[PDB]
């Protein structure tokens, strides 16, 4: 997210054992990075190996 | 009063700011771009009109 000029990154990792699906469950995200950049973003790509 | 810094006898030139733009902006937003505002109506393409 980003608001005010500052990006926000809240993130978990899970262990799963499943194979082509979104695991059906709940988990919260524990605020980790926040950032204060102040630009307008509007596109965004992944990058793989 | 900054007057005895940085003012420049011939007038200093350095020191500008963004007197024409189509809208006002949104709290803590700061623009570099420096297109040319068509003022007019009439679209203008180039390096004046």
């Amino acid at each position: 997210k980003n608001i005010d000029g500052y990006f926000k990154i809240y993130s978990k990792h899970t262990p799963i054992n499943l194979v082509r699906d979104l695991p059906q469950g709940f988990s919260a995200l524990e605020p980790l990075v926040d950032l204060p950049i102040g630009i307008n973003i509007t596109r965004f790509q992944t990058l793989l190996a | 009063n900054s007057n005895n810094l940085d003012s420049k006898v011939g007038g200093n030139y350095n020191y500008l700011y963004r007197l024409f733009r189509k809208s006002n902006l949104k709290p803590f937003e700061r623009d570099i771009s420096t297109e040319i505002y068509q003022a007019g109506s009439t679209p203008c393409n180039g390096v004046e009109g």
